[PDB]
């Protein structure tokens, strides 16, 4: 019947585009590359260009580097043959160094060795890649956001791999590489401390999540509903407020008895997803350092 | 009562039952026939589980529960106290749930725009209908839906994966929390674009969304672009939705054996089911 | 203990969250009014926040909302009866008058810049480089309204340069004059152009553009509004 606009219905391609300037080294950006028809029903064609710079290169190598040293160490376990790699692919896992250890560097690589050397790699491939967040925001002045939200998710990452280790005392507290078995920590974990869903930040990350799930599909369905007004145009409707506004302000205070401004709900975006790594890594942060067990906790209440 | 702007959207018409009888606000609610659909089937249904908190003997919300009928009964009615009122409850719940749907969709034609919202809530009602109908139905008895309370439906949600080992391993399930954890990624992303392009550095102008597309493109050598971003939004959520309905129709009802397990059918391949090493064999 | 020193100052923060989190919400269409125009006397629980500036990219200048609201416009409607909450009547015809599902706001008369001053919007044949890479291309094809009869051919594509995307379909009417259609709007088939809003003797209607070559933010409102209204008060000539 009438269009909908999840994909668009005719593309339309104009000269590769190499974007703003402002205080931008463009000595550092790559050339355009290709331009995609499939993605271009969906969204913008245009691949490229990329803007890679010390620090970029720095976190891309070592990226590299932790990927290929776990799959070293998968090569190994199956004893270097290709169909048995992909039989049990799945199956691998690179363990952090056994309790016996503590939090010494002295461990065998066998022992573990290996799993401290792919996570100094994860380390600096990951904060490097979050100053390259902030770094090329600067360069276009635009405000850090992106920085301060890819914060909360280094939360929990920061937590679960390297702060609850310091604080329990042995690298074994970690989570191992692979697929399965990161899978089964993540049941075992709960099984050790006496069920999680007794942790009342444990619930409250599942709400920001199921919250996030329903906030996107609120924001995203309504964007769409009257982008026949233009209302995808968000930044120009923050400035000069149009129908398209109007009417998904009103679509929503008539619904449900409030609503929000254009860029008002960017701010509600931006929380409900930030909150679920926040409080999730508070979650994770007090278990087992403060609190054994959950179930017992409760009970209580401390 | 009315934002600045409100009055000349208030106009007559767009209702879908009962013309103009019902086409009237009230404070900031648009009524509606199916706004007094809802209320009366909430109104119902909240009446029904105060009810069922007597017999249970509280009051206390951390502890009131109404379960479904047990396994005994499989698709049949059931005595109130046991499960009768839960399967009354449900029939209200879903009177609710569609009713907010189709009021949904009249607040739409009055306000000229498209129908992407209640089309999205749909797949909500769906995740429910799937727990407490479809499942329960394939499966012969209301006694596998889940109950309504705080902390007993948490019970249910762990019994019922248990029942399948670690139910981690329902491939299903996979996708589906791989949606979700990235619906909810592009929603931190969306939300701190537009603000760091709407609150520049003090004293800067406001940015554009061509910084909004050089800075992605900088950073990841790829920009969706604003359309892109919502299409994208609702697709991540909606997914993340349809997802988990499959995950749990198909447990319990063609695969009723440990999640786990079903991985060997991969692990058993001719090409590789005996050649010695790795982890299995 | 710890714990629950952390949950309960959690519980706290969220409170002032929401607080924060709802006033910056309130930097538009507050304070309520009554349906005439005059302030209600509840204006809530939460107070309208202090005052925030954005500086406007190209000499634009400068907003700061909260600030006075007020519909630049005449707005035809009347009241169908004596008490808060119902209906507003069209006094006239809302299509022409702007009411409705064809409301449009008064934005600002000049049209959208990209990220250099240059017009974000412009007519295909002015755009140089721009053409069609995928899907059939429009340019060419009759339009058909709700009606089902032909209101007029399709002559351009107006695209926006920067997020490289149509926006329009220009199309030529029966006494040479063109208007602009939302390409969101309008469904491309392959022997026409279908357009389920309007029929066809309301294209004529559409409200037009001052330079041939250009479309403000106060333009767009008048067409987007003006086609949309078309789905509620055209149904009349709608069929199928
Ligand atoms: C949250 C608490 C648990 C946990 C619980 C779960 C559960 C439960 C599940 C996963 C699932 C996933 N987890 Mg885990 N996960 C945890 C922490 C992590 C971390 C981390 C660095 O902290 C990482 C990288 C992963 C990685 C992953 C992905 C393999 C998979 C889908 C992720 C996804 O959609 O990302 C978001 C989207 C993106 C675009 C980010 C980038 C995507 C790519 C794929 C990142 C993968 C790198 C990967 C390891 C390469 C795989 C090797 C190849 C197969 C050759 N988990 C913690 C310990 N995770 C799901 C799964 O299918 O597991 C099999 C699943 O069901
Ligand atoms: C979806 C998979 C499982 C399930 C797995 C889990 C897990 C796991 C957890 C929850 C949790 C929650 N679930 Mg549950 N939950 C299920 C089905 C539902 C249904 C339903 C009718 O389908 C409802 C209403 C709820 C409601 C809830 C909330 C009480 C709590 C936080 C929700 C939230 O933030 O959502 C996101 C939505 C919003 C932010 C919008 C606001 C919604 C508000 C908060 C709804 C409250 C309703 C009220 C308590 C109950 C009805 C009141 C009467 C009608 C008058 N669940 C199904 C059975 N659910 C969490 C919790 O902490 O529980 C103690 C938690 O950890
Ligand atoms: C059965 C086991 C337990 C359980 C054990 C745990 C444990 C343990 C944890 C969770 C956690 C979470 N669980 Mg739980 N969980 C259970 C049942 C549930 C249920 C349910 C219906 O039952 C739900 C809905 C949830 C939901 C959730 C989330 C709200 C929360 C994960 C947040 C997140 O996005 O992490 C995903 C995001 C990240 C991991 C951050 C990613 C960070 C880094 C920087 C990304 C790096 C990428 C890297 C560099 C490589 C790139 C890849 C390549 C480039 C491709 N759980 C049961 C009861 N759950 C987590 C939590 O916070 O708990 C408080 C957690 O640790
Ligand atoms: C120990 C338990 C098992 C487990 C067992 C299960 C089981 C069992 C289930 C899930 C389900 C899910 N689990 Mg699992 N799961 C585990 C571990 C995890 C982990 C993790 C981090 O380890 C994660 C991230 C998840 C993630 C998920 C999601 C894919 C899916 C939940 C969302 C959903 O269905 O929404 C759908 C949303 C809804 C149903 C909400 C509908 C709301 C209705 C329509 C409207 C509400 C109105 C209301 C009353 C409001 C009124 C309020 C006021 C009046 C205003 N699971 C562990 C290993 N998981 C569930 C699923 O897939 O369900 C289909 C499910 O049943
Ligand atoms: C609520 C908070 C949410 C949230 C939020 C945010 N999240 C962000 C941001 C924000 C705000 C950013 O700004 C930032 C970003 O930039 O976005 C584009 C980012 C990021 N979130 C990533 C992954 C992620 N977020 C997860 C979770 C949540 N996030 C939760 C839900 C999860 C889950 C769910 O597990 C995952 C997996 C990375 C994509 C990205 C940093 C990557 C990095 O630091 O990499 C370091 C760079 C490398 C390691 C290069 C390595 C090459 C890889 C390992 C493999 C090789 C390539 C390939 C396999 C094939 C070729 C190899 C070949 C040669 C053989
Ligand atoms: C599809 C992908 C996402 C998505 C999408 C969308 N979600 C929407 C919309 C869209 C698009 C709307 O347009 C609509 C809305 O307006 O939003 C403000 C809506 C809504 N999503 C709500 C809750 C919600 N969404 C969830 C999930 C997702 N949403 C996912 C993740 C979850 C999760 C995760 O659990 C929850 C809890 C309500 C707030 C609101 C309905 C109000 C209602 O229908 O009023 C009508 C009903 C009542 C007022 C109460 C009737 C109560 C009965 C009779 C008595 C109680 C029975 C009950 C079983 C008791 C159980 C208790 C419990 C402990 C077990
Ligand atoms: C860009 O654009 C956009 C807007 O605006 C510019 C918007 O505002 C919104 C809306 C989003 C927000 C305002 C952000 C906050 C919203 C959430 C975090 C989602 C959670 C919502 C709730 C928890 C509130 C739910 C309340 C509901 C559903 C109704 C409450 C019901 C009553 C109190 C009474 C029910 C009324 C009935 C029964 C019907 C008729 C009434 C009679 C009395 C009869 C979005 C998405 C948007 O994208
Ligand atoms: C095909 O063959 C080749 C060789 C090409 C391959 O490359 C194949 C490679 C593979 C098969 C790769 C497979 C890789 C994986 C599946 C990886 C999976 C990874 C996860 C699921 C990870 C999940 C969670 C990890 C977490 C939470 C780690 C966090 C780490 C840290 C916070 C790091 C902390 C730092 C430490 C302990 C070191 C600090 C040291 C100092 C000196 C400060
Ligand atoms: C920013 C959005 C605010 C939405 C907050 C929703 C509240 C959810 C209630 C969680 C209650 C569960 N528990 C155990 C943690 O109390
Ligand atoms: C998930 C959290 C839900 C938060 C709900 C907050 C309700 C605030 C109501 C705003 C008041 C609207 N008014 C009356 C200002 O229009
Ligand atoms: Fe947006």
């Amino acid at each position: 019947a009438e269009y909908q606009n999840i994909f668009s219905q005719v593309q339309v391609r104009g000269p590769a585009d190499l974007g703003m300037t402002e205080d931008v080294n463009l000595a550092n950006r790559s050339g355009v590359g290709p331009f995609s028809t499939l993605l271009g029903w969906f969204g913008n064609a245009q691949l490229g260009p990329i803007y890679l710079g010390s620090l970029g290169v720095l976190s891309l190598f070592s990226g590299l580097m932790w990927f290929f040293t776990i799959g070293i160490w998968f090569w190994y376990q199956a004893g270097w043959n290709p169909a048995v790699f992909l039989r049990d692919l799945f199956f691998f896992s690179l363990e952090p160094p056994a309790p016996e250890y503590g939090l010494s560097f002295a461990a065998p690589l066998k022992e573990g060795g290996l799993w401290l050397i792919a996570s100094f790699f994860m380390f600096v491939a990951v904060w490097s890649w979050w100053g390259r967040t902030y770094l090329r925001a600067q360069a276009l002045g635009m405000g850090k956001h992106t920085a301060w939200a890819f914060l909360s998710a280094i939360w929990l990452w920061m937590v679960l791999g390297f702060i609850r280790p310091i604080l329990m005392g042995s690298w074994s507290e970690a989570v191992p590489y692979g697929i399965f078995s990161h899978l089964d920590w993540t049941n075992n974990f709960s099984l050790v401390h006496g069920n999680l869903f007794y942790n009342p930040f444990h619930g409250l990350s599942i709400a920001f999540l199921y919250g996030s799930a329903l906030l996107f599909a609120m924001h995203g369905a309504t964007i769409l509903a009257v982008s026949r007004f233009g209302g995808e145009r968000e930044l120009e409707q923050i400035a000069d407020r149009g129908t398209a506004a109007e009417r998904a302000a009103l679509f929503w205070r008539w619904t449900m008895g409030f609503n929000a401004t254009m860029e008002g709900i960017h701010l509600w975006a931006i929380w409900m997803a930030v909150l679920v790594t926040l409080t999730g890594g508070i979650g994770i942060l007090l278990s087992g350092t403060v609190v054994d067990n959950w179930y017992v906790w409760g009970q209580n209440h401390g | 009562a009315l934002l600045s702007f409100e009055r000349k959207y208030r106009v007559p018409g767009g209702t879908l039952v009962g013309g103009n009888l019902f086409d009237f606000w009230v404070g900031p609610f648009y009524v509606g026939f199916f706004g007094v659909a809802t209320f009366f089937f909430a109104a119902l249904g909240i009446i029904l589980i105060a009810w069922s908190a007597v017999l249970q003997g509280t009051w206390n919300p951390q502890l009131i529960s109404v379960y479904p009928p047990a396994l005994e009964y499989g698709l049949g009615g059931a005595p109130l106290a046991k499960g009768g009122l839960w399967q009354i409850i449900t029939i209200c719940a879903t009177g609710a749930f569609v009713s907010w749907a189709l009021r949904e969709v009249e607040i739409c034609r009055k306000l000229g725009i498209g129908y992407h919202i209640p089309f999205a809530f749909a797949f909500a009602i769906l995740a429910y209908l799937t727990l407490v109908l479809f499942r329960p139905v394939m499966m012969g008895a209301w006694g596998y839906a889940f109950p309504y309370g705080i902390w007993t439906h948490l019970d249910w949600v762990s019994n019922t994966g248990y029942t399948y080992g670690n139910f981690h391993y329902n491939p299903a399930h996979m996708i589906a929390i791989s949606f979700f954890f990235t619906n909810a990624l592009a929603l931190a992303l969306h939300g701190a674009l537009v603000l760091s392009a709407a609150n520049p550095e003090k004293g800067k102008e406001m940015r554009t969304p061509d910084h909004e597309d050089t800075f992605f493109r900088d950073l990841v050598g790829y920009s969706i672009g604003t359309l892109g971003i919502h299409r994208l939004g609702l697709l991540l959520s909606l997914s993340a939705v349809f997802f988990s309905a499959l995950c749990m129709i198909i447990t319990g009802t063609i695969w009723f054996d440990q999640w786990v397990d079903w991985w060997q059918w991969w692990v058993k391949l001719p090409w590789w089911a005996n050649i010695p090493g790795g982890i299995n064999g | 203990d710890l714990a629950s020193l952390a949950i309960y100052s959690f519980w706290i923060f969220l409170a002032g969250l929401i607080y924060y989190l709802q006033t910056e919400n309130m930097r538009e269409g507050y304070p309520l009014e009554n349906e005439d125009g005059t302030p209600a006397a509840n204006q809530g629980p939460f107070p309208l926040p202090k005052p925030k500036t954005f500086i406007l990219p190209h000499g634009r200048g400068t907003l700061t909302v909260p600030g006075p609201e007020s519909e630049d416009r005449p707005i035809a409607l009347a009241r169908t009866a004596v008490s808060e909450g119902f209906p507003h009547a069209p006094t006239g015809d809302p299509m022409k008058d702007g009411v409705g599902p064809a409301s449009w706001v008064a934005r600002r008369d000049l049209p959208e810049l990209d990220g250099h001053g240059h017009n974000k919007i412009k007519p295909m044949k002015a755009a140089a480089g721009f053409h069609v890479s995928a899907g059939k291309n429009p340019i060419g094809l009759p339009v058909r309204g709700c009606d089902l009869e032909i209101a007029g051919k399709v002559v351009d594509i107006w695209v926006d340069i920067p997020e490289q995307m149509a926006r329009f379909l220009e199309v030529e009417l029966k006494d040479g004059s063109t208007r602009l259609l939302p390409m969101q709007m309008v469904k491309v088939q392959s022997n026409r152009v279908h357009v389920n809003a309007l029929s066809s003797d309301l294209f004529a209607g559409i409200p037009t553009i001052k330079s041939p070559t250009e479309v403000t933010l106060l333009e767009e409102d008048k067409i987007c509004g003006y086609v949309a209204g078309g789905l509620m008060y055209a149904a009349p000539k709608r069929k199928s």
